[PDB]
RNA sequence: ACUGAACUCCUCACACCCAAUUGGACCAAUCUAUCACCCUAUAGAAGAACUAAUGUUAGUAUAAGUAACAUGAAAACAUUCU
């Protein structure tokens, strides 16, 4: 039920997920609420991705 | 350093403490030189100690050479095979009187890095923990979302 | 003598059995495409009738080369003749495993010799039932379009005044410089200039300490697969099997090209009037002429255009 | 980019190209026989061939007579190519040329051929002979043969 | 200089019990200063590693570099020396178990460059060395299976102690 | 038990080899000399009913060991692993020669009995299984056959695909273990002690000694498998590269018994066929 | 531009012993069948082809003592003959190297 | 609330964490005296200790098997041809 997940306060429309894909012009800022209409599963996996130790274990 | 070194763990030659200690220490070898201030230590040993040390040990057999290979040496052969030859040059008596008492005190185990402070051949009495100690069980087995 | 030999059909045959196996293998050949020649009387799949939003599948043709043409208002269209060589549905999957949410056709085509496959692809077009084929395409398709393995297509499945889509490998131009790859100005040939006509100038700036991805550098150029789209299919010889389509198509002659329906926005939903599995000359509801052509077209043979 | 390109890049230029192709094609009518790299050999074969068609042109022909007068660097080969050469293939409409590979050259580890006349009067190439119509594969074959010449 | 490879021809084994597998025979031979690079040799000895003496001599006889007619030439007199002096059977039962090229004695010359400097180029020379073991070239190793990765993992997972603790 | 019988043949076989190996003791040194075109008049200096045709090969090279797989010595076929027995000229004879004749029945009979071995050792215990013979068929033909009874419970029993893919799968486990063909030239009376069970095989064995002035009689084996052979083998099953058992067809005259011919085609490593060409050879050998 | 740092022997040695630079098996060597040496499948014989050129060789010194001199080149064909051999009907008219061995068996 | 230092306590042991500079305790090797006569001792000496001077000499790396270099063609090796 990740797609059921619930954010507090506004950051359905506040918090941006930002990538780059490497290109000139490729940086990319994304809502959260976009990122889930998008990826159902993107809020979560990103969310346990960071909480996780930034070692080579992570992956 | 640890990494450049070798390791063991705490261990005893045959369970030394259980029913009996029994001195690992087996053979002592004194090679001295009659001549030779590098032994004058050794024979002053020779003369005033050994026979004390000998009857306080006896089970250890000492060999005194009284012609040496190189400097003045004292071989100690414990039960578990091990052989530790330590150079008794230029030492005072007191300082080789301490070296042989270490040699008999200690075990023929390696002098390297001991991983643990101890050593238990039964660490657990109320049974190891496993993810299912402290989990409770369910009616029929049933795992979560499982439908009968 | 270490028995990683690489062995050929011929090596071990004699002077006799050579055109022996040649023969006997090009008429099983064929004979399994003169096989197939009938689809409407070898248990078809259903046929439904066309739909709005639906996809049907594409040829894989060969072209064959350019040629003039003339509309009746008087303006010259360069076309290009891609010919339909043994083009068979070899292969059919459903949504699910499609790598996406669309049924595909494995479609084939040009016809190659069984002696320089892989054991896998013959074992494959032995099941098929077909010899085998130089290029094999995956054509997305809504499963109202669905064909049977093993049925032939051709150029009369496209009809003129349509629209079409084609991509093919690029002719290959080799490690190229910038110049030539990507129409850099280079440097002046005189006033100083030292072997620097055709470099790249800078490739970034200094404050990156790096070049971005993406960067244009001297590279292979071409032999990399482009569609041109929204093609007017000008005419189609049914006799041999050639589509005449507007304009340029990738690649070079001779090569084998995947020529589907428009995928543009003006051409959506014109797919009404075309056969919408595709064309049955087996179900021989009219026998089509030589030559289709589009309206606009000034056919030969006709008397000379007067703009009266 | 080479599409099309038919042609190789050899000596010092397209006249030290035409120069080298004709110095192996002399070589090649005087002796019947000829030792060179497997690419000139390669080159100058399509080359040997046509002299041969110049020479059934006939002797009396000005053209062929002109041909054979450039190619052929040594003169007394002309008369050579026009009665020895034309008349051994004037049965024949081609493939007066066999064209073999050769262990590579000691000096350089070139890529050698060696291009000869077909019918000289040299000892014969050990030339590469097909497998033996009795071997097993070949004999299944002829048995496969049999069965659908009877068949149908 | 070195010279033990020669000496290794030399060793003379104890004879062998009536009850004990039959030794394989050994032959070390070498050629000295070849005026060839160790770096260029070690690709043809390379190659050769593990093979069959007829299998290395024919890949050897259509290798287009120098040093392929040497290493040719120094296993041709191995083959000798192993049927006439090391009791080898069949000329053919042999294969390399060891071929390595090792860096000769090297000469230095004064190669001119362009403003009056120069630099020392070295006229290099190599060593070649072939162990000839008699019997079948041992087999390849076979490559790694899903299983017997799988059962590695599973050895490592069961080797796992609790650390850090009683 | 079939696993008593093959025990019991198994130890009469080596009963006989260390008999006839003890029977020729010491090291008589045999001269042969290579009649062959290439390496001629090569002498080799061999030990007499101990090395083979195989051994000449190898002291030749292994060219010669991997591409010979007859021995014409003294004008006679020889299995390349039959210890030779006097002085005499040899000649090694590949699948490639110019008159491989005797060669490919070589093969045909030992792809024939890699085939018997399969089927004796393919169906389940409580069918019961007779190999009679292994017909000998021209190459030409397009299959080796060999002829066997079955059980009469599976009198109308048919393989299927699957069974004869199986039986496939068997014989390339017999080609992978790549088992050599042991030879052993016996008397007729140990050769019908080994096979007193088998009528077919006796009768079959008393034919061979009848047709030999003396009652010696061709055994052959290629894995605890004995079984009588019309002549030479092949050295090894790694020979055989391409081998696939086609059919089964049952002979007319099933009133007495029902002999069921086991057809097959094979190539070896030496002559693989491409894919296409293959299957027209099964389909060809499938009849 | 110079190196700005040494490459180490480990590098080197990723490098160098490449697969991409390691020399390649050879699997198209076989046995030539005639005579038993080792060819290429697709190159001739290099003994055959050796034992022919010599042949070749003595056959054009011969034809060379026949012509006598540069710009000799004969207007007609061109028969060998080995020892105890005699020109046939189509051998007539045709000029004689007559050769002092015998006639080989691979020639014809 | 807990976590949290080389702070402090705890068991044991203690001379054993500043540049320049300064005081001190030892000391490798060498030679000499006298020993030892086995490879050491007590002394007396001194060309008496090198991870560092774009140090000197020699060896060998790296760049790198890279840059660069070279032999017109066929042939009967007579010769001919370009
Ligand atoms: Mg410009
Ligand atoms: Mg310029
Ligand atoms: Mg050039
Ligand atoms: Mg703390
Ligand atoms: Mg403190
Ligand atoms: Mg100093
Ligand atoms: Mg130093
Ligand atoms: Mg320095
Ligand atoms: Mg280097
Ligand atoms: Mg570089
Ligand atoms: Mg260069
Ligand atoms: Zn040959």
């Amino acid at each position: 039920n990740t797609r059921h997940i619930a954010f507090s306060g506004n950051k359905w429309e506040q918090k941006v997920y930002s990538s780059h894909t490497g290109y000139p012009g490729g940086f990319r800022q994304v809502t959260a609420a976009q990122l889930h209409l998008r990826d159902p599963v993107a809020i979560v996996k990103l969310a346990i991705y960071g909480m996780l130790p930034k070692n080579l274990h992570r992956r | 350093t640890a990494r450049g070194t070798p390791s063991r763990f705490l261990a005893s030659v045959l369970h030394n403490g259980l029913g009996r200690y029994v001195q690992q220490l087996q053979r002592l070898s004194f090679s001295v030189s009659r001549d030779g201030a590098s032994s004058r230590g050794a024979r002053e040993f020779v003369e005033r100690e050994v026979i004390d040390f000998a009857r306080r040990n006896p089970g250890v057999v000492i060999y005194v050479n009284s012609r040496p290979c190189c400097v003045p040496r004292v071989v100690a052969e414990y039960l578990n095979g091990a052989v530790r030859e330590e150079s008794i040059h230029c030492k005072s008596v007191e300082e080789i009187s301490t070296l042989v008492q270490k040699l008999a005190d200690q075990s023929g185990l390696d002098v390297i890095r001991i991983r643990k402070p101890f050593h238990t051949d039964n660490p657990s009495i109320q049974g190891q923990w496993h993810p299912f100690t402290n989990k409770p069980t369910t009616f029929r087995g049933l795992r979560p979302r499982e439908v009968q | 003598l270490h028995g990683k030999s690489g062995t050929w059909w011929d090596e071990h045959l004699s002077e006799e059995n050579v055109p022996f196996i040649k023969q006997l293998v090009s008429d099983e050949d064929k004979a399994q495409l003169a096989s197939k020649l009938c689809p409407l009387k070898d248990e078809p799949w259903p046929i439904h009738p066309w739909e709005p939003g639906s996809f049907r599948v594409g040829l894989i043709a060969l072209k064959l080369g350019m040629m003039p043409l003339w509309t009746k208002d008087g303006q010259k269209h360069v076309v290009t003749l891609l010919q339909v060589q043994d083009c068979h549905v070899l292969k059919y999957t459903s949504k699910e495993n499609c790598n996406g949410k669309m049924a595909t056709l494995s479609v084939g085509g040009k016809t190659v010799s069984r002696f320089r496959k892989a054991t896998s692809i013959l074992e494959f077009y032995r099941e098929l039932g077909l010899p085998p084929k130089q290029t094999v395409k995956i054509f997305n398709i809504t499963d109202n379009a669905a064909i049977k393995p093993g049925t032939p297509l051709y150029a009369a499945h496209f009809r003129p005044g349509q629209y079409v889509d084609v991509t093919a490998k690029t002719i290959g131009k080799g490690f190229q410089g910038v110049m030539k790859r990507w129409g850099f100005k280079g440097q002046p040939a005189t006033h100083g200039q030292t072997k620097t006509h055709r470099r790249p100038g800078a490739v970034a700036t200094g404050d990156i300490g790096r070049v971005w991805p993406g960067t244009k550098m001297p590279g292979k150029m071409g032999n990399i697969y482009r569609t041109e789209y929204g093609l007017k299919v000008w005419r189609i010889n049914t006799k041999h099997n050639i589509i005449y389509v507007n304009g340029s198509v990738p690649g070079h002659k001779n090569c084998l090209v995947k020529v589907k329906d428009s995928k543009l926005p003006a051409y959506k939903d014109l797919g009404k009037n075309l056969p919408f599995p595709t064309y049955f000359p087996d179900g021989d509801e009219e026998e089509l002429p030589e030559d289709l052509y589009d309206e606009n077209v000034c056919q030969p043979g006709a008397p000379s255009i007067t703009f009266a | 980019i080479s599409h099309g390109r038919v042609f190789r890049r050899m000596g010092l230029g397209p006249e030290s190209r035409i120069h080298l192709l004709r110095n192996l094609l002399t070589g090649l009518v005087r002796h019947e026989r000829i030792e060179a790299p497997w690419a000139r050999v390669d080159e100058m074969r399509g080359y040997a061939e046509k002299l041969i068609d110049y020479g059934k042109l006939g002797d009396t022909n000005e053209r062929a007579m002109r041909m054979a007068d450039f190619w052929l660097t040594e003169k007394d080969l002309i008369p050579k190519l026009f009665q020895v050469l034309a008349p051994r293939y004037k049965d024949q409409t081609g493939g007066y040329t066999r064209m073999l590979q050769i262990p590579n050259r000691s000096l350089d580890r070139a890529k050698m051929a060696v291009i000869e006349y077909k019918g000289n009067c040299l000892p014969p190439l050990p030339l590469p002979r097909r497998d033996s119509h009795l071997t097993l594969l070949n004999q299944l074959l002829q048995g496969l043969r049999q069965d659908l010449r009877q068949s149908q | 200089i070195s010279r033990k490879w020669e000496k290794k021809n030399k060793i003379v084994y104890p004879p062998q019990l009536p009850g004990e597998p039959r030794r394989p025979a050994e032959i070390y031979h070498c050629r000295r200063q070849i005026k060839y690079s160790k770096d260029k040799m070690w690709y043809l000895a390379k190659l050769i590693r593990g093979m069959s003496i007829d299998q290395a001599l024919a890949q050897l006889e259509f290798n287009d570099k120098k040093g392929a007619k040497i290493i040719k030439e120094v296993l041709l007199e191995a083959q000798d020396m192993a049927v006439r002096d090391h009791n080898v059977e069949f000329r053919s039962n042999l294969y390399i178990a060891e071929s390595t090229s090792g860096r000769g004695q090297c000469l230095k010359r004064i190669r001119y460059h362009g403003r009056g400097r120069f630099g020392i180029m070295e006229k290099v020379y190599c060593h070649y060395f072939v162990k000839l073991v008699e019997g079948p070239p041992p087999p390849p190793e076979p490559p790694k299976t899903a299983v017997a990765h799988a059962k590695e993992y599973i050895q490592q997972l069961r080797s796992r102690t609790i650390v850090h603790t009683l | 038990s079939p696993t008593e019988l093959t025990e019991m043949r198994n130890d009469l076989f080596n009963k006989e080899k260390a008999r006839q190996l003890s029977l020729t003791p010491r090291t008589e040194k045999i001269e042969v000399k290579h009649v062959g075109k290439t390496d001629p008049g090569t002498v080799f200096v061999m030990n007499k009913n101990i090395s083979t045709p195989y051994s000449c090969a190898m002291h030749l090279s292994e060219w010669y060991c991997r591409k010979s797989i007859l021995a014409l010595v003294d004008g006679q076929p020889w299995d390349m692993y039959k210890p030779l027995t006097k002085s005499c000229e040899i000649k090694f004879l590949t699948f490639k020669d110019c008159d491989p004749g005797e060669v490919n029945k070589a093969y045909w009979r030992s792809c024939a009995m890699m085939m018997g071995c399969v089927i004796e050792r393919a169906f389940k215990d409580e069918y019961m299984v007779n190999l009679v013979r292994a017909p000998e068929v021209p190459v030409i033909s397009g299959a080796f056959c060999y002829d066997v009874v079955l059980d009469s419970k599976l009198d109308e029993w048919m393989p299927t695909k699957e069974n004869l893919r199986s039986f496939t799968k068997d014989a390339h486990a017999l080609i992978y273990k790549d088992l050599p063909f042991e030879t052993l030239e016996v008397e007729a009376k140990v050769a019908l002690e080994i096979f007193q069970h088998s009528k077919y095989k006796v009768d079959f064995i008393e034919e061979k000694a009848s047709q030999n002035p003396e009652r010696i009689v061709k055994l052959h084996r290629i894995g605890d498998f004995i079984d009588v052979s019309e002549g030479p083998l092949i050295p090894r099953t790694s020979i055989c590269f391409q081998y696939e058992v086609s059919a089964v067809h049952n002979l007319q005259p099933t009133q007495p018994s029902l002999i069921r011919r086991f057809q097959g085609v094979s190539l070896p490593v030496h002559l693989r066929a491409h894919f296409t060409i293959w299957d027209k050879l099964l389909e060809r050998s499938r009849k | 531009a110079a190196p700005k740092n040494r490459r180490t022997i480990e590098v080197n040695r990723c490098r160098r012993r490449n697969p991409q630079k390691l020399i390649k098996v050879k699997n198209n060597i076989d046995v030539c069948p005639e005579c038993g040496h080792l060819k290429q499948k697709h190159v001739l014989c290099a003994y055959c082809y050796e034992k022919v050129c010599k042949e070749t060789a003595e056959i054009r010194r011969q034809i060379g003592k026949q012509e006598g001199g540069p710009f000799k080149a004969p207007t007609i064909e061109t028969v060998v003959l080995y020892t105890g051999e005699t020109p046939s009907e189509q051998d007539q008219g045709k000029r004689i190297i007559e050769r002092d061995r015998k006639r080989p068996s691979w020639f014809t």
